[PDB]
């Protein structure tokens, strides 16, 4: 049944009248006077009123010849196997203009929190082929280890980079990967999807893709979109799915915004405050359940803030994370290709990743005492750059000149060269 | 009995009408799903209810029904080795009964096992007064531990009707004649987890705890109804030192309370708490162990009153005679838990966001811990030992967290991220460490070994922090420019630390050293630097003291490894110290 | 008795209660809830027929159409008798040991009332602490507000106990009470206090009102005003001088700010009350002295130092208000230091009117300034003598810290035992400027005698 009864519109929300049986969260369509449809969400619920928001604003509606109908559910993603090789936009509307799906089931886009006690420990290694992070941040299936950069230091290119020559070992079991584009512009979202076309990754890929001048509660749909795919693909076909999310940062700004038109109580720098909330019930959807075959696996990717704050503070996604990888800009200007500072770089979940019977068993021993020879390489050069000539030049002699040699060969792989991690090793000798 | 209507759904907040006969602070079953919320306030018959659950599906005209209590726990056998959520939800009955992997909205679920039979064993005589604490029988709950039933808080009079026998715990087992008739008792008690249970008395905790782990019963030591905070940075072996407490202290029960943590590092914990073997008889912790475990995707309110569950717990056991060890990890995450709901409730933040009762919720559950004198005629006493971990996202005490825990409780034990680097563990840093008690402790101590055993700790204490002094002069000049008494206070410190302080947890023997093989192995260490030191005063040099006491001193090191039985193989050592020594100096 | 079954509305700690007449701002009530418990509470705004309330322990598990409010008809108030010396009571006054309620001689208002100036008058006798380092450099005098500034744990309520242990009033024909106040405190450390008054009978002379640190922060807000009522009434009324120790004021800051925020009342200008500095001089303005009474009031307030942080109830701030500071360190602590006061920071405006003939020797201001003026340089000789080496070292610059390393041992380590009296602290000053040649010296006059 519509209802022609809009009686209030304030910004991008409405008020309806004489309602009942609206739910909250209950999606909505708004047809408008000149026959437009719009897509939107209940917001609150009240007695026979309901408040709701539209998706595509409200320009252009007049209030009297509108109506609304009520669709009795919320966000939902139809979900199939046949998602693989496809590409849709942050509601999951397909964006490649190919065949159409027919869903095997809807499911609710906010998902379940798994009983601790169903949860299954980290425990499979996953070849990234990226020395840097295959050796001293090891990712495991099931870990949550976001990286951090500043604007256009390649942090997209290394994103794109893992999501191309990320596997596991057996590979028996496929390696799917769901890619989410939050708020981002079209060309790099174009960077991301012609490069998926090109390598041919896209035949184990599924694209949620939110620009950055889509609707901001639109974008704060999409990672739960992708994550609800990625589940599906995880728990219900066996899958080892992949996901990575570019910005998140520009998720937490929509957040702001969204939050500040719909006037609440503002939080810390005038974020929703609910950021621990939002982010953690994204983040805690990776591991792996006891008694099934698949699991998930997330590789956030986040705007390093270089500034005063005011930016997802990375403090709450490490946090709920399990590590931090870092790129600076200096390592850039290098020429260094990807740029990780491996000092401040964690992997709170290496150590059973990697051992006896998962990697080659060299890897521990080197990756604890490879830092050292970092850690000491630019102990001496970065740090004395008055007493560079002579302190420290006698003895120490070498030490710099490996860290050079760590920096030029062993993190600059090259954003297109996919390093076995036994080759990987092979090169960590030899550097020694 | 009163079915309240729902008028208004906004995010976590839903208004009810006719709700007049509830109370503020009630549980309710909100809307036609029946998911969990609080009443928070109420306006005539309105009542505003904080739901716990996702609201997602939620309108108006639906039903909502209150519980008639406040956030609650059920107390009575059965309780022992589950694994319940903060508002004690069981786990593993609701994967079994809702055949999923998920907390799915809405299920309703009790604590404990109503339909099970257990073996009631009365000890009580009809025709006795009694009244709130009183033990009337007890059952064998699990191998190591009898679950003591007591007349519950607000019960007096005498006792009519009791039978030994197989019931549940929903069955009446006892009948007692009150000023308002006849009464009957069950198992199962309720209580409220926002309000400590009563106590007789709350004592001085003076009683030293046997951990078993050398460094800190010697000189970081906590009492039986103190409180110790511990920083547990990563790569410090936070988890080890916590299994070692645990499985090793004198207690008889432990309450584990994991608050919102990270899903793995939960995982960790619900796996690795379970193949923790019981020294004394074998059997798994479980079987003495009461676990809590939420994560950071779970309801706020689960994980904010998670402490306050646990220690309800921890307070139930207590007032039965028993010693308890509440481990609560982490408070920090509690505190963010705390710092999101008083942002939902719109309130007034404080420091760094949290709110201005941050102090005063941690004085509450830190003071809830303690030793007591428990209610009942027989006067037992009971206490409660509280272990918690903090874990600021910068790793520092000055956050408000810490520095608000610091001020209620005595001990801290600061592990260290350096200290585990060179593979000295526990990497319990003995410079910044501390514990209010030690004082206390050595007095007891002393009285209990019939040995001076204080001013022994307060020497290894005070050779340790002369090293940390040499140490920086050793820096700042060449080693081969100290004293020979300097070297010597070197060498004795590198004794302490190596062969005293570095404990092997999954060695066999060095896992748990007792008191008294602990005051012979302290006293060897400070013996051998006692004749030394008079060697070197009597013509000896430092290099042929330590080149002609190699053997020996590698006795020393190995006493750690003596077995319990054969402990007069480490007090032996004093001889010969003595002797080779007084063979150097000719 | 006004009671009313009319609570319309509960939000929070705070209830409305509707068709009521005769009801006052600030008056005292209780609810008495439907399950026979009784809780207490404040009148925070009335308005026609309607009073809203509010609960110190809170609103959790009230009914409202079954639960009712008696207004009691008065506010917060201490009934005072000559027969409180003795006894141990809350922060609100009510018995905490197992003896009898007192019956008052009258009950008075803890907000007190406002001195007129010209009534007042200015403090001007001596007070004998014990503490050298104070009794000498920093005297304490009859009347003063003299805080003291510590660390978290460095001895600091051992100084508090050790004051209290040893204060009197020297050749004096009136009676000295002592008036102790926790605020905030916990199980233990009040336990620590409460036996050790007893142990050493300090109790026979004192008044104690003490606030755990899980009590409501109302009671916290309210002790220190219970604590100067009694204290004023003593003093005032019975011609005593009365010491007031209040342990940690920082707590009370604390409550202050739980308070605020619990009333939605101001807005923090940082998190914290605008007032408390305000609300801080309310209690500090009320020790002193009244001409034509032969009593005092004496106020030692005691904070812990803030941990070189920013959000703290900052010193400075307190420091208007304070008539001096008296500053503990731990870097002195962890040295064996005992009682740990850094003599250099620490100040006592009103020393004059103590370190007076008649109620010391002469030789106290020159003693004094000598004493400050050896030891200050003397440390930084001997930081210099460390940092400069010990080949770097002058005579008369290896003498001037000597009487600082020995300063530090033994003029500021006596013990949290020992009382040494003013006549034992001034030879004791002069026994180690007995080093110092008779060359600097701050007088020449009467050195011999």
């Amino acid at each position: 049944k519509e209802y022609r009864t809009i009686k209030e519109v304030v910004g991008p929300l409405m008020a309806v009248e004489k309602v009942s049986g609206v739910k909250y969260e209950e999606l909505i369509e708004v047809r408008m006077q000149n026959g437009e449809i719009r897509r939107g969400q209940v917001l609150e619920v009240q007695e026979d009123k309901a408040m709701v928001q539209i998706f595509e604003g409200t320009s252009g509606i007049n209030l009297k010849n509108s109506s609304v109908r009520f669709l009795g559910h919320p966000l939902q993603l139809g979900v199939s196997e046949d998602m693989i090789g496809r590409v849709f936009d942050g509601l999951g509307r397909p964006k490649d203009n190919g065949p159409e799906i027919l869903p095997e089931k809807y499911l609710d886009i906010n998902g379940e929190v798994i009983n601790p006690i169903a949860r299954d420990y980290p425990d499979e290694f996953i070849q990234t082929g990226i020395s840097a992070i295959d050796h001293l941040n090891t990712l495991v299936r099931g870990q949550k280890l976001p990286v951090f950069g500043p604007p256009g230091a390649g942090k997209s290119a290394l994103a794109a980079q893992i999501a191309r020559q990320a596997t596991v070992l057996d590979s028996s079991d496929d390696f799917a990967v769901v890619f989410a584009a939050i708020g981002i512009t079209f060309e790099e979202a174009e960077f991301f999807m012609e490069d998926f076309r090109q390598t041919g990754a896209i035949d184990r890929s599924v694209m949620f893709m939110n620009l950055a001048n889509d609707p901001a509660i639109e974008r704060i749909a999409t990672p739960r979109m992708a994550l609800t795919a990625a589940e599906y693909l995880a728990y219900e076909k066996g899958m080892h799915v992949l996901v990575i999310m570019e910005d998140m940062t520009n998720y937490a700004e929509a957040l702001r915004e969204i939050s500040a038109a719909r006037r609440e109580v503002p939080g810390r720098r005038g974020y929703p405050g609910y950021l621990y909330t939002n982010l953690a019930t994204l983040f805690e959807r990776a591991g792996r359940i006891r008694g099934l075959k698949g699991s998930v696996t997330q590789i956030p990717i986040l705007t390093m803030p270089e500034d005063d704050k005011t930016h997802p503070i990375p403090d709450l996604t490490g946090y709920i994370t399990e590590g931090q990888i870092i790129l600076t800009r200096e390592l850039y200007k290098s020429g260094i290709s990807p740029p990780i500072d491996v000092l401040p770089s964690l992997s709170r979940l290496k150590d059973k990743g990697t051992g006896a019977g998962k990697t080659r068993e060299d890897h521990a021993a080197t990756m604890n005492q490879l830092f050292a020879a970092y850690a000491q390489g630019k102990q001496a050069k970065e740090l004395a750059v008055v007493l560079g000539e002579s302190a420290l030049s006698d003895i120490d002699k070498i030490y710099a000149k490996f860290a050079e040699r760590f920096e030029n060969e062993y993190v600059n792989q090259g954003f297109y060269t996919n390093r076995t991690i036994t080759e990987t090793l092979d090169l960590g000798w030899e550097l020694l | 009995m009163q079915i309240g209507k729902i008028i208004k759904v906004s995010g976590p907040l839903v208004m009810a009408e006719n709700m007049s006969e509830a109370s503020i602070q009630d549980m309710c079953l909100v809307g036609d799903l029946g998911v969990i919320g609080e009443i928070i306030e109420m306006r005539q018959d309105v009542a505003s209810i904080q739901v716990y659950e996702e609201t997602s599906g939620i309108g108006p005209g639906e039903p909502v029904r209150s519980t008639g209590e406040a956030l609650s726990v059920e107390l009575g056998p059965g309780i022992i080795s589950q694994m319940f959520d903060g508002i004690q939800r069981p786990l593993d009955t609701f994967m079994e009964v809702t055949q999923s992997n998920f907390l799915g909205r809405g299920v309703q679920l009790p604590a404990l096992d109503h339909e099970k039979q257990w073996w009631f064993e009365a000890t009580i005589e009809e025709g006795t007064e009694v009244s709130a604490g009183d033990i009337i029988g007890y059952v064998d709950e699990t191998k190591i531990i009898q679950h003591k039933i007591m007349v519950p808080n607000g019960i007096k009079g005498t006792v009519q009707k009791i039978e030994s026998g197989s019931f549940t715990i929903d069955d009446p087992i006892c009948v007692i004649e009150t000023e308002q008739g006849l009464k009957e008792l069950t198992m199962m008690q309720k209580w409220p987890v926002r309000r400590g249970r009563p106590i007789k008395q709350k004592l001085n905790p003076d009683v030293p705890m046997i951990t078993g782990q050398r460094v800190i019963d010697t000189f970081f030591p906590v009492t039986k109804g103190g409180a110790a905070a511990v920083p547990g940075p990563f790569g410090a072996g936070k988890t080890v030192v916590q299994h070692q407490i645990a499985k090793w202290s004198d207690v008889d029960l432990v309450v584990y309370v994991g608050c919102g943590e990270r899903g793995n590092e939960m995982t960790d914990v619900v796996n690795e708490f379970p193949e923790l073997i019981d020294p004394n008889t074998g059997e798994s912790l479980m079987e003495r162990t009461v676990l809590i475990a939420n994560t950071s995707n779970m309801p706020v309110a689960a994980r904010e009153a998670s402490i306050y569950t646990g220690i309800t717990i921890a307070e139930y056991f207590r007032d039965m005679g028993y010693d308890v060890a509440i481990m609560a990890d982490s408070t920090s995450r509690w505190a963010e838990a705390l710092r999101e709901m008083s942002g939902r409730l719109e309130e007034m933040p404080g420091d760094e966001g949290y709110p201005a009762y941050l102090g005063s919720r941690l004085a509450e559950y830190y003071e809830r811990s303690g030793r007591v004198i428990a209610l009942g005629s027989d006067q037992r006493e009971g206490s409660i030992t509280a272990i918690s971990a903090v874990s600021p996202s910068g790793g520092d005490i000055s956050e408000p967290v810490t520095q608000n825990t610091l001020r209620v409780v005595k001990v801290f034990w600061g592990l260290d991220s350096s200290l585990a680097q060179k593979r000295h563990f526990p990497s319990i840093n003995w410079i910044q460490s501390y514990s209010l008690y030690s004082t206390e402790v050595g007095r007891y101590m002393d009285q209990i070994l019939q040995q001076d055993w204080s001013d022994m700790v307060t020497e290894g204490m005070r050779i340790l922090q002369e090293e940390e002094q040499l140490n920086e002069i050793v820096r700042l000049v060449g080693i081969d420019s100290l004293s020979d008494n300097d070297r010597l206070t070197l060498e004795v410190a590198k004794s302490i630390r190596e062969d005293y302080l570095q404990q092997n947890a999954f060695d066999d023997v060095d896992t748990f050293t007792s008191r008294e093989k602990q005051f012979n192995m302290l006293k060897v260490i400070l013996t051998f630097g006692k004749e030394a030191r008079k060697a070197l005063s009597l013509g000896a040099y430092f290099n042929e003291i330590m080149e002609g006491t190699v053997a020996v001193r590698e006795r020393i090191s190995r006493s750690k490894y003596i077995p319990e039985e054969e402990l007069a193989k480490i007090s032996s050592i004093n001889e010969e110290i003595k002797e080779t020594i007084q063979l150097i100096v000719s």
